[PDB]
């Protein structure tokens, strides 16, 4: 698991994480996660251990070693966490819940407590941290976009439209192009302003691409940055280009028949270490390995009892 | 104990009312007889006597005997009910049989399975023709629900608009429009939920699109009717006379007598009139207006009296069925 | 108005306008009106605009002349509107009692009031009686002995509609309401006194049923426990228990209480002693006895209480079994117009309904021989369906007066509601009814489907369902309704349908319903749908709503399982009505009721400012609280946008057609549904 | 005398049958009980029906 420089880990509602061998794709070691479900998976830039998110608390489990116990167990926070950052230093932790108050961690200091706070209208659906290390995009229910300043504490709310609750939210690691989803199935772009110290950070609007008809879960920018991945309610994780937007590969689970209803969400996305393979997680309890440019799965993974809501992807050196 | 069962089955030989009441009062009997209860077996002898005894026991001892009979019998029963009901209708045997049936429906038995899905079509047609609306639309919204069609909801528009509801009508038109866009809207459909201007509309662009057509004319002229723009009403009955055959003709001449009397040209008024055939309601009304216009009075009160002698049928016929 | 707005400027010129109005036409009852209503809004706007100005000595004498002078010309339009309309004048006459109990302390407008008392007829009076009585024990003598005077002319003439409130009141814990209770009631007796000593006799025995003793000692050491054991409170413990001991001292007086005093009272006496020792010395082993015997008793009842089904009269209370040929009225039937339904005999037995709050079905017979059933609620304030009651009976006669409502055949079921005390009272029992969740339940037990399938089905997809987040909650439920067909109530009302003729008869009466209940619950704020608090009639199909407990927003408001959905609009309900869905008959039904009461906002506003501006209802708006006056401003401002329309948006003015479908949007809205409490049923 | 009806119907106004309107079990018994139960009941009910009235005289 740690020793090997690929770790997918995968788990759903069946209270254990798995992580599977992009190589093989076996089940190598299994960690209970009791008294809830996870809600979002993430491994730390440093590898050391991953982080799991469930219902109020947030765990983190050793990657190296192979069956131990939670080492962190952060309590104390109540309504769920959607998702979770972490700061490249390996120093902060960020996360985000139902209760409208992103909290900042530090991992180093002992103190139970968080310690930063910042409370918004709408419960957050998703934080996303800014390439630069010095803001934080935090989503919400009512849809509106905050850019949290972690210098100035400047928080600047964007509505993309009103009334729809905004579900995920991404910045390309060159901060070039930003997309924001909401539950209407719309994929909102925006132009990055080239502001470090300035702070602007002003948010051009591109265009608005109708992605999807049904609800839209999950998007995220590819490593190269000319790379989108979105996934949706509709069973169909759809890939765009960065220059022009346009639908290059359609990654679908359907079951090709009209006699079937309701087979399985996908809300998973995440790019290969150069963006030739792509990792998407499904309510069908697979997880799949797609190609990007043929759209083919290469390796299916399967073994869970209940419906996969959570991956981890990882090839860093 | 099939034997007279059988001959009253397959004998499909009445040419008359009471010929089919006769067949059904043997029918009614003989499940009597033939009932496995000792209690409806017992009532057979009155029920000889008086038939709305055999009437009102009809479907219990049909339940009964449907029980009994190990499929076959079943089989060869509901074969002769579709005959009964698809040849030789008859209002009152069918609103027997369709009681029967709602009878069975409400049973834990289920539904009498006629020439497959249970007979729901066979039995909305019946049940229409009988002016039984209630039964009509029961049986046209399971239809509905094992599959939505245009023809479907042109049935469902059409019973439910006899039944008095507009307002259920006009969902029904929603929901076409939401699941089949604007191209299977018939104007028609608009027509008959009195939606005039939409219907005027979508008469305009089909005219528009498809070459000119005398039942889109006469649709869209309705329309104009409806509405009470005389003047286009005018218009479009000038400009169109000679390109028109004579059936078409006998059906403008109504619509163009009314466009003229409500202009007041009582020269076209009466050359429309003169064209309206004699033996309509509408055609003695335009007449009588005209006597009237002219102060033909002695003509107008005969031609009144006409009116009304004519208007017997349809009074009678409407008035059958509420007020 | 419409034009201009209110302001400075505008007042003057309306004001011109309408007397100029009143004056061309003194019979018109419009020009009345309006011109009553506009005086009130230019009183309400100044009073608004000093306290905006002011609070955040000589301006408060200027706004003093300013509101008298504008004041007594609305009292007196408002008269004169009331005489003119003869029989439409509930929103007329509650602006009256909002003017007389604000203002009323000043001579001016004591002297304008009186005088339209005397020119006014009695019988209008009776209908804001709930409202008069809300304000017997109003500090203001001025205001005071003129609603007394009033009161007086009610008893005089009528007496049968005020007995009960006052026999209500009589009872009332603080001094100065049963104070004026028993002054009305003494100038009462010199009138009858027969109505009183029998109202008085009946609603005592009545609440004696209501709650046995055996129960309030079960409630009441339920309460004890949680304080004790979960709080550590053992002064609140003492003074909990210490009102039960205060009716032991009473002693027995029926077969009941003198069994439960051979089982329970030695018992209960040696705890009381038990905790007068602790009282005096504070040990933890003498208390520990008191609660020892206390379990005891406490498991005696609770093992008792489910064998208690039925409970006859002769051992609960003799007294309502002497009773016969009572000239008291029957609860809710007295009519100014209709003969009196005086009440001919109580049936000897009770049949208690096995439920959490175990309301008695009780049932008495009129002189007119026709039977009466109503149900004994207990530990529950009443006064709040009955201010609901009085806003349906309003919403019922704009419904009549509507054309298109009236040809539709629009109307909301109401039943007789009588208080009887802050925590007992009386409900008229609706026959031929029952809730949707006995009929759910009765058809899946027929058709061998397993209640809770739904739920059975979403917690084998994800038992920590409770604990997801939206996405995955909204995921679940989806999948929960896919595979499950939700045509259950619409088949069971196709089955209990003798013929199809019926069936659609029924099918329309409970569509039209349902829309109607739907619209006005939503103006309302009604919330905590869930089937068992709505019942369908099997006879004509009509929905009939019960449990008016939480309203105005409490459930959006409340921390705890939120309920985002105005009104139950639930898929099963969906396929109840016509195949084609909510397009049709419900669409149009709602367009209509909402075209209707936004119409009449007017008369909605004062019949809601009455009894949410009333004291004795604020108790709820301070529990929804974590003062008052921004709370009741907040919450009538909340509704007042829900009639204009700019509810969903401040800014933007939204039409009726567009607010209906938004709404309908809100309540089918599967995130929004799968929020609410799973009790709620929301897949239902 | 239709026609004089019709005349009188006109003449008296087509009233709003709104207008009107204000001018103006067996098989319960089936849904309710089982067949074995039902037979008698349905059974019954007819057999009182003709025992009122004078059709009893005949039958």
């Amino acid at each position: 698991v740690g020793s090997d420089p690929v770790i997918l880990a995968t788990a759903g509602y069946d209270h254990t994480v798995r992580f599977w061998q992009a190589h093989s794709g076996i089940c190598t070691r299994t960690v209970q996660h009791q008294d809830s479900q996870v809600n979002a998976l993430e491994v730390t830039p440093d590898r050391s251990m991953i982080a799991a998110a469930g219902y109020q608390h947030i765990r983190m489990y050793d990657l190296n070693s192979n069956n131990p116990n939670p080492i962190i167990s952060y309590d104390g926070v109540n309504k769920n966490i959607a998702s979770v950052g972490f700061h490249e230093d390996g120093r902060w932790m960020y996360t985000g819940g139902e209760d409208c108050t992103a909290r900042i961690w530090d991992l180093r200091s002992r103190n139970l407590q968080c310690q930063r706070i910042f409370q918004v209208n709408a419960p957050i659906n998703c934080v996303c941290l800014h390439p630069n290390q010095a803001e934080l995009i935090v989503g919400d229910q009512s849809g509106a976009i905050h850019i949290w300043d972690l210098k100035t504490d400047h928080n600047e709310q964007l509505i993309p439209e009103p009334e729809v609750s905004i579900t995920s939210a991404h910045i390309d690691p060159d901060a070039s192009y930003m997309a924001a989803v909401n539950s209407t199935g719309n994929c909102y772009v925006w132009n990055l302003t080239g502001g470090i110290g300035d702070e602007v950070t002003q948010l051009i609007p591109k265009t608005k691409i109708p992605a999807h008809t049904r609800y839209a879960l999950q998007c995220r920018f590819s490593p190269d940055s000319t790379l989108l991945a979105t996934c949706s309610a509709d069973q169909t994780c759809k890939i765009w280009r960065t220059s022009n937007f346009s639908l290059m590969t359609e990654l679908s689970i359907k079951s090709g028949n009209p006699g079937e209803s309701s087979r399985g969400w996908m809300w998973g996305c995440a790019f290969s270490g150069d963006s030739q393979y792509i990792v998407t997680a499904s309510s069908d309890n697979l997880a799949r390995l797609w190609c990007v440019e043929t759209g083919e799965i290469k390796r299916e993974y399967g073994g869970h009892q209940k419906a996969v809501v959570c991956l981890a992807f990882n090839d860093s050196v | 104990s099939t034997i007279n069962l059988q001959k009253a089955w397959g004998a499909a030989r009445r040419v008359s009312k009471d010929d089919w009441l006769e067949w059904l009062r043997r029918l009614s009997l003989e499940l009597l007889k033939d009932s496995s209860s000792p209690s409806l077996r017992s009532c057979w002898a009155l029920a000889q006597a008086y038939n709305p005894m055999a009437r009102d026991l009809f479907n219990a001892a049909f339940v009964s005997c449907w029980s009994e009979l190990n499929e076959d019998q079943q089989d060869e029963l509901i074969r002769s009910i579709e005959l009964a009901l698809t040849s030789q209708d008859i209002a009152e045997v069918t609103q027997t049989l369709l009681n029967l049936a709602e009878f069975m429906e409400h049973s834990d038995k289920g539904p009498l399975p006629l020439r497959d899905d249970n007979g729901i079509v066979l039995l909305g047609e019946r049940a229409a023709k009988c002016r039984a609306y209630a039964k009509a639309l029961h049986y046209k919204e399971l239809e509905f629900q094992k599959g939505p069609t245009p023809a479907i909801l042109e049935s469902l528009i059409s019973i439910n608009n006899k039944l008095q509801q507009p307002e259920a009508a006009a969902g029904v038109l929603e929901y076409a429009m939401k699941h089949f866009g604007e191209l299977e809207i018939q104007a028609t459909w608009y027509e008959k939920l009195h939606e005039w201007e939409d219907a005027l509309v979508a008469y305009d662009k089909k005219m528009d699109t498809n070459k000119d057509d005398p039942e889109l004319m006469l649709g869209r002229m309705r329309c104009l009717e409806a509405l009470g723009e005389w003047g286009q009403l005018h218009q479009q009955c000038c400009e169109k006379w000679t390109l028109v055959n004579d059936e078409t003709q006998a059906k403008m001449a109504r619509m163009a007598a009314a466009a003229a009397w409500g202009l007041g040209q009582w020269d076209s008024m009466e050359e429309y009139t003169c064209m309206i055939p004699r033996d309509t309601h509408d055609g003695a009304f335009y007449r009588a207006v005209l006597a009237l216009h002219q102060d033909l009075f002695s003509l107008a009160q005969q031609c009144i009296d006409k009116a009304r002698d004519l208007l017997d049928a349809e009074l009678t016929a409407m008035a059958g069925e509420s007020y | 108005l419409n034009l201009q707005g209110i302001n400075e400027s505008t007042i003057p010129k309306v004001l011109q306008y309408y007397s100029a109005a009143t004056e061309h036409d003194r019979s018109w009852y419009k020009a009345w009106h309006a011109w009553a209503v506009m005086n009130f809004e230019a009183v309400l706007h100044y009073k608004h605009q000093n306290q905006a100005r002011d609070e955040k000595k000589k301006v408060t004498e200027d706004l003093s002349k300013t509101l008298l002078m504008y004041t007594v010309p609305a009292v007196q339009g408002f008269f004169r509107s009331i005489s003119l309309s003869r029989g439409n004048n509930l929103q007329d006459t509650l602006r009256v009692l909002t003017l007389w109990f604000d203002y009323g302390h000043w001579p001016d407008v004591n002297e304008a009031l009186v005088e339209g008392v005397k020119a006014i007829q009695i019988d209008t009076w009776l209908q804001v009686i709930p409202q008069l009585i809300a304000r017997i024990d109003t500090p203001r003598p001025l205001v005071g002995r003129l609603i007394h005077q009033l009161l007086t002319d009610i008893g005089r003439y009528h007496p049968q509609a005020l007995i009960y409130p006052l026999t209500v009141a009589s009872k009332s814990t603080t001094t100065a309401r049963h104070n004026a209770a028993n002054k009305i009631l003494k100038n009462m007796c010199e009138h009858s006194n027969t109505l009183v000593q029998q109202a008085m006799m009946v609603s005592e025995e009545l609440i004696r049923v209501a709650i046995l003793w055996h129960e309030m000692w079960h409630e009441g050491l339920e309460e004890a426990s949680r304080l004790y054991f979960g709080e550590r409170n053992v002064k609140g413990m003492f003074e909990v228990l210490e009102p039960l001991h205060a009716m032991m001292e009473r002693g027995p007086q029926t077969l009941k209480e003198t069994s439960f005093n051979q089982a329970y009272g030695r018992d209960l006496m040696e705890a009381q002693e038990w905790c007068r020792k602790y009282m005096k010395s504070g040990n933890v082993k003498d208390l520990t006895q008191a609660w020892d015997l206390y379990y005891h008793v406490f498991r005696r009842i609770s093992k008792q209480l489910p064998q208690l089904t039925s409970l006859e009269l002769q051992y609960v209370s003799p007294k309502l079994l002497m009773c016969r040929d009572l000239e008291l009225a029957v609860p809710g039937t007295y009519d100014p117009n209709q003969p009196i339904i005086r009440i001919q005999s109580i049936a000897p037995s009770l049949q208690v309904i096995t439920s959490k709050q175990r309301p008695r079905k009780l049932t008495l017979m009129g002189s007119n021989g026709h039977e009466f059933v109503f149900l004994l609620k207990g530990h529950e304030d009443l006064r709040q369906d009955e201010r609901v009651m009085q806003l349906f009976g309003l919403v019922n006669t704009l419904l009549a007066n509507d054309p298109t409502s009236l040809r539709k055949n629009l109307s909301i079921q109401r039943y007789a509601v009588i208080p009887l005390s802050t925590n007992s009272g009386l409900i008229g029992w609706v026959p031929h009814c029952d809730t949707l969740h006995a009929l759910i339940r009765d058809y899946r037990e027929k058709k061998k489907i397993l209640l809770n399938i739904e739920h059975r089905i979403m917690l084998r997809m994800a038992p920590d369902y409770d604990h997801l987040t939206l996405m995955q909650k909204v995921e679940v439920f989806e999948h929960a309704v896919n595979n499950t067909a939700g045509d259950d109530l619409a088949k069971l009302l196709w089955l209990k349908s003798p013929s199809s003729e019926v069936w659609f008869d029924r099918r329309t009466n409970y569509t039209r319903s349902l829309a109607v209940m739907s619209m006005v619950g939503y103006i309302l704020g009604l919330g905590d749908r869930h089937p068992s608090n709505l019942m369908l009639d099997r006879l004509s199909g009509k929905i009939l709503h019960i449990d008016f407990g939480d309203c105005f927003e409490v459930a959006m408001t409340r921390e705890k399982f939120p309920e985002k959905i105005p009104f139950r609009l639930t898929r099963m309900l969906t396929n109840a009505m016509e195949v084609t869905g909510l397009d049709g008959n419900y669409r149009i039904t709602c367009h209509t009721v909402m075209e209707v009461l936004r119409e009449h906002k007017d008369s909605v506003m004062a019949v809601l400012e009455a009894f949410v501006y009333d004291p004795l209802l604020n108790w709820r708006l301070m529990d929804t609280n974590t003062a008052l006056n921004k709370k009741a401003i907040q919450i009538i401002n909340r509704v007042r946008d829900k009639l204009t329309g700019r509810d969903f948006s401040h800014d933007d003015t939204l039409d009726v057609p567009t607010q209906v479908e938004l709404l309908i949007k809100q309540a089918t809205s599967h995130e929004n549904l799968c929020q609410c409490y799973i009790g709620w049923c929301p897949f239902w | 005398t239709r026609r004089e009806a019709i005349r009188v119907l006109g003449l008296l106004g087509a009233l709003d049958p709104y207008k009107h309107k204000v001018n103006i079990e067996m098989l319960v018994n089936m849904g309710n009980l089982p067949l074995d139960e039902f037979y008698p009941a349905v059974s019954m009910v007819a057999l009182m029906r003709i025992f009122r009235d004078q059709s009893l005289s005949h039958h």
